[PDB]
């Protein structure tokens, strides 16, 4: 019956994707001072199983300039990473016991923006042919930050196993030893899964450019679904990170009581800045990461290499 | 999609990245004014000078009003000039609100927008209420105002009156001391010269950069010399501080609203 | 201690207008759940219930019924059924 | 205001913005980015319809 | 030997969905108008994509920082180790290597 | 038969739950139509999200005024749309316009370029006898693609 | 007179620099900023709840048009000639004859509802006080056959309602 848990993790988290849009703009109506989806509910909740079935109705049409193979070839690898990098991820056991996975994480989350390249080539012009290319350069950028910072915690953790990461934060959630790191982990993560405030990819992005430019809601019911899939597994993956939870192996059920609690959390977040802050006008986005961000995160990583040494604390492997 | 909802077509051939060459068109929206008001009386052809602009309904029939009266030789009466000012200087309450929001959200902050036409809509119920109607009102005449406004009006603005410099006191604390706006309006549009004024342009894009001077205190309209307030200035010459007379404005019309509630003389219309 | 502190009124307010029945029975066109101070009297069964001055706009709303002139159950309400009388009241005009 | 006698006028001529507060964008955007030129327009306070003038 | 059929369930899933919710509803008996109406706003546009320079050497310059985060990356395997201050100092070496490289570009970096 | 026309009892009712409203804001009926997604009579969630882009659109609704120099443009975005698309023209001046129905640059009645549904009118309509009018579009969609297929 | 905004240079000391190098590097603004000021979401929402609540209007409201009559009927209007004459869209298309008893009505009697610019022109050039801009905005018709109005189409919806519209115009007539 391992058949039947992979089905048992697909299926319900569609669902927390597809009931995450509902509370994607009643959150963000009460900001406005405005009830949320008020007639067809009752409360709302009956909106995305009748939001959903007018896409699959609703014609897809290829547009006429485009090209064949590589058009339909980037939805087919949007959910397939959407969707793969959700397996080696423990609550508290995951679904693989991989011995090296939090590299695993850079090794799903790197391919993403070869699907962004292709679909900005793939249908037509200006829009998104040169539009979708400075979509990827700001992707890319925003692994040194990433890659850096994920790697100075680890001098600390011991290993590269997502089990020693829990056990080592039985006494400390490790967001204190560490909060200058914690900042800029998080704006990365805001930044590079293509959010609100460093938004020149999906919508705000001349506010009519986009990679969504193009398709009909055929195709397109799953790039906005698959893309609302990486921004609860960014939080699914800093909460078990930092703000790490305690295990106990005789009660497994008050793990995730107590863990999908503060996903949910850090969840509200990316909701809760996009109704405060304006855009970052290109430049002064990718003029902050250089010159800016950059030079910190290297300053803590000399710092994270000699301290473990100048404390005699070695962690253990 | 909404660069103003629809219009201005604009050709920009970009330099690499740079626009250095940018010729808009216009004429999407014509529709034959100026030779169809030919063919009209005076007061037949006065709405479509309410047309005109979109959101100032009583400044733009002010400038007819008072552009027929000086052909007739003709001044309004006592009262008709105090409930002018009331509502010429509640229209400015209005066209700041628009040019302070939409601004911001085509830069992208979602609130201010609905954080403002929700307290907006308490001064469209004030147009209901005085001539009949929503938005566009025939109200003001080549001989002042048609008709009375209603038993009530000075405890419902006082009620809103004494109570919009909080609503004024939320935007200081989103945009001015905001880091990221400030950001996105520092330096941005100087254009300041005498070039700025060979130009022939009006106020603000003028006295936000310089040059102080506007009409209402160097010329008279009405019975509008006996208020006082001061028009606010601008240090250097960039979008920043044209946006902050916009804001200051706003301050100086509750003076000019609170200065206009005492002074009424009961009379003819 | 606010959990009890306020649900005490809401507990007489949710449950006990109604029953089982007469609570889901309005659940189910919108979130208009909350029972009115007052009632209007006229005109059908539709008694417009005016609130305990504890509102503004939302403050006189009114409740539709089943069929006026050819209508269906309760899934086609359009607005214009109201009589020609209560415009000097539903809109606040008197 | 041309009036000429009678109760129909001659030429009525508005004079509005939107002449000069958008003539004098071609001076203004030169140098800037793209993404300035969207910040530049919403200053002015441009109405359309009083580009009618 | 599930790794391997832990994915090939997920793909399998995932072009289902396509060729249904696409393929499917592209066979139905609509009019379906197909003149070159599809382009959205950019008509004609007869033009060829033009090169850019400052959108060349953001490309390079990420690839050559990229590299030697990987030869930073066995740090914490470089701790249960033998003789230590040459692990330390030779950790500190590939930092600085990064950090001058910066530096030297950093007097020339233009509009990015 | 009571299975087939049972279905059309879902579609009918998925096709009415969201519309997605372009909208050609263009001149004084913009304005009355954004105090609507204004929270006091509030648009969004009542059913009808605000607006989108071209391609993901059902229900455009006209407003303003349509001269000579926007009549291709708007029936280029027309096409676009796809098939259960529908028109609704606010304003009074997309209804044989307004006033300027005699002058020269004006498009006289917006039904003449496009087929329009629901015809609102009102210079501005209240944003009142707005929602009044999207909800007669809503009492509109009692037709079946059902008992077309099992009749013919 | 003047103002001056945006004219000071900063302090520029060793203190106050470290109260300006705590904002840009520990973010003293954009939380007590921003993070505060949105949530304040515990207020309680406006909205109007349409089908059943409706918004405040007011007693001179402009709307849909009527034709009032006397007590016992008379047709109010006489055909004067004047709400068609300030009509500035010209939509008023007015044929009298004289009728058979000896007092001269109209014939036909035509308001486009799309010409219809809403003035209030009509309400106020009557003498004979008949046409009336009745206070209901209940429209919404699918056809640009049917907004063309004639005379039996006014009466009718002029009688659909009389006690709406003489409860507003004997409360504002004292004005005008
Ligand atoms: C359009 C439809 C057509 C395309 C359909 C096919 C699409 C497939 C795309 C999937 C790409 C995922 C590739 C990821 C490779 C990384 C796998 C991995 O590293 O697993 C971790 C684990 C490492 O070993 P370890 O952790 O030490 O095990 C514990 C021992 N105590 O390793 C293991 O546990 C076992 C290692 C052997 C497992 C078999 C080999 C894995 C790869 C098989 C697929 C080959 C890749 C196909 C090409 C990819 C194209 C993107
Ligand atoms: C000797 C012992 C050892 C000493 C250890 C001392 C530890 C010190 C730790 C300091 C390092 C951590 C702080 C990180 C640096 C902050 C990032 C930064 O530098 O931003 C600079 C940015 C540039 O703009 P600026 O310089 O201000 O110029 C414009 C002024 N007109 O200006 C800005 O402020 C930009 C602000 C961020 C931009 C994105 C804002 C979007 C919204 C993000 C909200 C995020 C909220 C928090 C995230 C979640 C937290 C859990
Ligand atoms: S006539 Fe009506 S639709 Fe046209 S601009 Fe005026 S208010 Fe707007
Ligand atoms: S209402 Fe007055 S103006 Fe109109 S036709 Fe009758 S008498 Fe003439
Ligand atoms: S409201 Fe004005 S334009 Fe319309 S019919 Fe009456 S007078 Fe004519």
């Amino acid at each position: 019956m391992f058949m039947i848990n992979i089905l048992m993790l697909i299926i319900p988290i569609l669902l927390a994707v597809a009931f995450l849009t509902l509370v994607e703009r009643k959150v963000l109506g009460y900001m406005q001072l405005r009830k949320g989806p008020n007639v067809v509910g009752p409360y709302g909740l009956l909106q995305p199983i009748a939001d959903a079935i007018k896409l699959f109705i609703k014609e897809p049409l290829r547009p006429a300039t485009s090209s064949a193979s590589m058009f339909i070839l980037a939805p087919i690898m949007a959910l397939g990473l959407a969707l793969t990098m959700w397996i080696p991820l423990p609550m508290p056991y995951p679904l693989i016991n991989m011995n090296l996975g939090v590299l695993f994480m850079l090794a799903m989350s790197s391919l993403a923006v070869y699907s962004i390249l292709w679909s900005g080539w793939a249908s037509n012009s200006k829009y998104a042919l040169i539009g979708a290319l400075r979509a990827v350069a700001q992707t890319i950028s925003y692994e040194v930050t990433l890659a850096i910072i994920l790697l100075s915690v680890l001098l600390m953790s011991g290993s590269f196993t997502l089990s020693t990461l829990i056990t080592t934060q039985e006494q400390m959630w490790l967001i204190l030893p560490a909060w200058p790191l914690a900042m800029m982990w998080f704006i990365s993560t805001l930044a590079e899964t293509n959010r609100a405030p460093f938004d020149l990819t999906e919508g705000e992005s001349e506010l009519v450019s986009g990679f969504n430019v193009e398709y009909a809601a055929g195709p397109f019911a799953l790039f906005f679904m698959a893309e609302y899939a990486n921004i609860i597994m960014m939080n699914i993956f800093t909460a078990i990170l930092f703000l790490g939870t305690s295990h106990n192996p005789h009660m497994p059920e008050l793990y995730t009581i107590n863990f999908t609690i503060k996903s949910l959390l850090l969840t509200m977040s990316f909701l809760w800045i996009r109704a405060s802050y304006p855009r970052f006008r290109y430049d002064q986005l990718m003029h902050l990461l250089w010159k800016n961000f950059l030079p910190l995160t290297l300053a803590l990583c000399m710092w994270h290499v000699s301290l473990p040494i100048l404390t005699s604390g070695i962690p253990p492997q | 999609h909404p660069a103003a909802h629809g219009v201005l077509r604009l050709v920009m051939e970009l330099s690499g990245e740079m626009v250095r060459k940018c010729d808009p068109h216009i004429g999407l929206l014509h529709r034959g004014t100026e030779k169809l008001i030919e063919y009209k009386t005076y007061l037949q052809a006065l709405p479509y000078f309410d047309r005109l602009d979109y959101v100032s309904m009583m400044c733009n029939e002010q400038a007819y009003s008072l552009a027929v009266e000086k052909l007739l030789n003709i001044q309004p009466p006592p009262r008709a000039q105090w409930i002018r000012v009331l509502f010429g200087e509640i229209t400015r309450l209005l066209n700041h609100i628009m040019a302070v929001t939409t601004h911001a959200l085509d830069i992208g902050a979602m609130t201010p927008f609905f954080w403002m036409f929700e307290e907006r809509e308490k001064m469209f119920e004030f147009y209901e209420r005085v001539s009949g109607a929503r938005m566009h009102a025939a109200y003001v005449r080549p001989g002042g105002v048609h008709q009375d406004l209603p038993l009530g009006l000075m405890d419902d603005i006082y009620e809103f009156s004494k109570n919009f410099s909080l609503r004024i006191d939320e935007l200081e604390e989103m945009l001015t001391n905001n880091r990221i706006w400030r950001n996105r309006t520092v330096d941005i549009g100087i254009v300041t010269a005498e070039d700025a004024l060979n130009y022939g342009f009006s106020g603000v894009m003028l006295r936000g950069s310089g040059i102080q001077w506007d009409l209402r205190k160097t010329q008279p309209y009405d019975v509008y010399d006996q208020v006082e307030f001061d028009v606010p200035i601008g240090s250097r010459g960039d979008c920043y501080d044209r946006y902050l007379c916009r804001v200051e404005e706003m301050r100086q019309s509750i003076r000019i609203i609170s200065q206009c509630l005492n002074k009424m003389p009961p009379g003819e219309i | 201690m606010e959990l009890l502190q306020v649900l005490k009124r809401g507990l007489q307010q949710v449950s006990g207008h109604g029953g089982l029945r007469g609570y889901l029975r309005v659940l189910f066109r919108a979130n208009d759940v909350r029972v009115g101070t007052l009632v209007g009297e006229d005109k059908y069964g539709n008694k417009y219930y005016e609130d305990n001055k504890q509102f503004f706009g939302r403050h006189r709303w009114v409740i539709y019924t089943t069929e006026m002139n050819g209508k269906n159950t309760f899934w086609d309400v359009d607005g214009s059924m109201v009589p020609p009388e209560w415009h000097r009241w539903l809109h606040c005009m008197t | 205001l041309v009036s000429d006698g009678s109760s129909r006028p001659y030429r009525c001529k508005i004079k509005a913005p939107g002449f000069a507060h958008l003539a004098g964008l071609d001076k203004m955007s030169k140098g800037h980015m793209l993404a300035d030129v969207v910040a530049i327009i919403g200053t002015q306070d441009i109405v359309f319809g009083e580009v009618d003038r | 030997m599930n790794l391997m059929l832990a994915l090939l369930t997920n793909f399998t899933l995932a072009t289902l969905l396509v060729i249904i919710a696409f393929w499917l509803p592209q066979l139905n008996v609509y009019s379906e108008k197909t003149s070159p109406y599809e382009c959205g706003f950019d008509p004609m546009g007869s033009a060829r994509l033009p090169f850019s320079m400052k959108f060349f050497l953001v490309a390079i310059t990420f690839l050559l920082f990229d590299l030697e985060i990987a030869l930073l990356l066995p740090l914490p395997w470089a701790s249960q180790t033998a003789n230590l201050n040459t692990m330390l100092t030779m950790a500190l070496f590939l930092i600085i290597l990064l950090a001058v490289s910066l530096a030297y570009e950093w007097t020339q970096k233009g509009l990015e | 038969e009571y299975v087939v026309a049972k279905l059309d009892d879902l579609i009918n009712w998925a096709r009415r739950s969201s519309l997605w409203p372009m909208t050609f804001g263009l001149a004084c009926c913009a304005v009355e139509m954004m105090h609507m997604a204004a929270p006091r009579y509030d648009m969004d969630r009542f059913g009808v999200v605000f607006r989108a882009s071209p391609r993901q659109s059902d229900v455009m609704i006209v407003a303003g005024t349509l001269t000579n120099k926007m009549a291709p443009a708007l029936r280029k975005v027309y096409d676009q749309m796809p098939e259960p698309r529908y028109v609704v023209s606010m304003g009074s001046c997309a209804n044989g316009g307004g006033y300027y129905h005699y002058s020269y640059s004006v498009v006289r009645g917006c039904d003449r370029i496009v087929p329009v549904d629901i015809y609102v009118p009102g210079c501005p309509p209240t944003a009142e006898a707005l929602l009044y009018g999207i909800l007669q579009l809503q009492k509109k969609i009692k037709r079946e693609k059902r008992l077309r297929i099992w009749y013919r | 007179t003047y103002k001056y905004v945006n004219l000071r240079e900063p302090s520029m000391d060793m203190k106050s620099v470290t109260d300006r190098a705590a904002q840009t590097l520990l973010w003293t603004e954009l939380i007590r900023g921003l993070g505060m000021t949105l949530s304040y979401l515990f207020r309680e929402p406006a909205t109007i709840n349409y089908p059943f609540e409706k918004g405040p209007l007011s007693p001179r409201f402009r709307g849909e048009h009527a034709l009032r009559r006397y007590p016992s009927g008379e047709e109010r209007c006489i055909a004067c000639k004047l709400c068609e004459a300030v009509c500035p869209a010209q939509a008023i298309t007015i044929e009298a004859e004289p009728r058979a008893d000896g007092s001269r009505r109209t014939t036909r009697y035509d308001i486009d509802m799309t010409k219809c610019i809403y003035c209030g022109f009509c309400q106020e050039a009557c003498p004979v006080d008949a046409i009336v801009e009745g206070p209901n905005f209940e429209f919404s018709t699918e056809t640009h056959e049917e907004l063309l109005y004639n005379k039996e189409k006014l009466l009718n919806n002029g009688d659909k309602w009389e006690a709406e519209i003489a409860a507003n115009i004997q409360a504002d007539y004292l004005y005008r």
